[PDB]
């Protein structure tokens, strides 16, 4: 696992890795798809905090 | 050079059981056909360019006559359509004659088909016009044609004198 960070929700934490991409086309030099990341602890954590 | 006019081109019909009892007549009082051709062109895109892959032939005929009175062609076309039967079309060009070995003949092509249309619309105020579709098979050939005499000329009328005729 690794952590991920998204610019529009700047104090959040995530964990993921890759697990699978799509097919891509091979008649082009501009090419549209995608990828998808594996979340296995649902849950978005913050900064640390201590008291 | 000089242009080409569309009054040059004609059609004739045959049923294809009377191959060898009658030769192909004509029908009479012809407007406009239309003769057309394609294929159909499948592109595939590559990292070079499109690269296009072609079919087989497709054939769209028409034709467009005005019916005559005591023509009994007509009846044969109907009872063509009716029983499903084969049928001969010859486009005969007259514009273009042979040099050689066919001197009487004019350039020409060669279908067969069946029919599959056959209407008229009779208003008050018009002529009775019709309107036939075809269906053709395999491919059309080519060659040189016999046209006779009677099927190749205009009739008019020569000078008269001004006495009673015997």
């Amino acid at each position: 696992d690794v952590a991920i960070y998204f610019e529009d929700e700047p104090t959040t934490l995530y964990y993921g890795r890759y697990q699978s991409a799509e097919s891509v086309d091979g008649s082009s030099n501009s090419i549209i798809s995608s990828f998808t990341i594996f979340c296995s602890d649902p849950y978005k954590y913050g900064s640390q905090i201590v008291s | 050079a000089e242009a080409k006019k569309g009054i040059d081109v004609i059609l004739l019909y045959r049923v294809l059981k009377n191959e060898a009892k009658e030769a192909a007549w004509k029908m009479a009082f012809q407007t406009e056909h239309s003769n057309g051709k394609s294929r159909d062109a499948d592109s595939t895109a590559t990292k070079d360019g499109p690269i296009q892959n072609m079919a087989a032939i497709e054939y769209d005929f028409s034709a467009t006559s005005i019916v005559a009175v005591g023509d009994k062609h007509i009846d044969e076309l109907d009872d063509a359509f009716d029983n499903s039967e084969l049928v001969e079309i010859w486009e005969i060009d007259k514009a273009e004659k042979g040099t050689d070995k066919d001197v009487d003949k004019y350039k020409a092509t060669y279908f067969q088909g069946y029919v599959s249309s056959f209407s008229k619309t009779p208003n008050s105020e018009d002529a009775l016009e019709l309107e036939i579709e075809f269906a053709i098979n395999g491919i059309g050939q080519k060659g040189y044609a016999t046209l006779t005499t009677d099927q190749a000329e205009v009739v008019s009328y020569v000078f008269k004198d001004t006495v009673k005729v015997e």
